[PDB]
């Protein structure tokens, strides 16, 4: 048992690099989603009113 | 043995949890800032409507 929660431990502080990466990573992505989606109201807006 | 590593496991689940509420909430603060841009503009159209008018 004791090898095992040394065991455990080095997992964990691994998973914990992983899950801090994913959550960079993620709010990039989500920043430039919103932009990508969000774009055609900031153009069509823009676009009535010359018309 | 447990304790050693109990310790660690909530010591890492607090950066965890932080930084997933962190991502969790980074789309709607740039929804706010696009709408920003994108209000200003929809609301612009009013004055150039009353210009023509």
């Amino acid at each position: 048992l004791d090898v095992k929660f040394m065991a455990d431990t080095k997992i964990a502080d691994s998973k914990r690099a992983f899950e801090l990466q994913k959550s960079a990573f993620s709010e990039e992505v989500n920043i430039k989603t919103a932009e990508a989606q969000l774009a055609y109201e900031l153009q069509g807006a823009r676009e009535q009113q010359k018309i | 043995a447990q304790r050693d590593y109990e310790l660690k496991k909530a010591a890492y689940d607090i950066e965890v949890n932080t930084r997933r509420a962190q991502a969790d909430l980074a789309y709607q603060l740039q929804v706010a800032k696009t709408k920003q841009q994108i209000e200003e503009q929809r609301v612009q159209v009013q004055v150039v409507e009353r210009a023509q008018q």
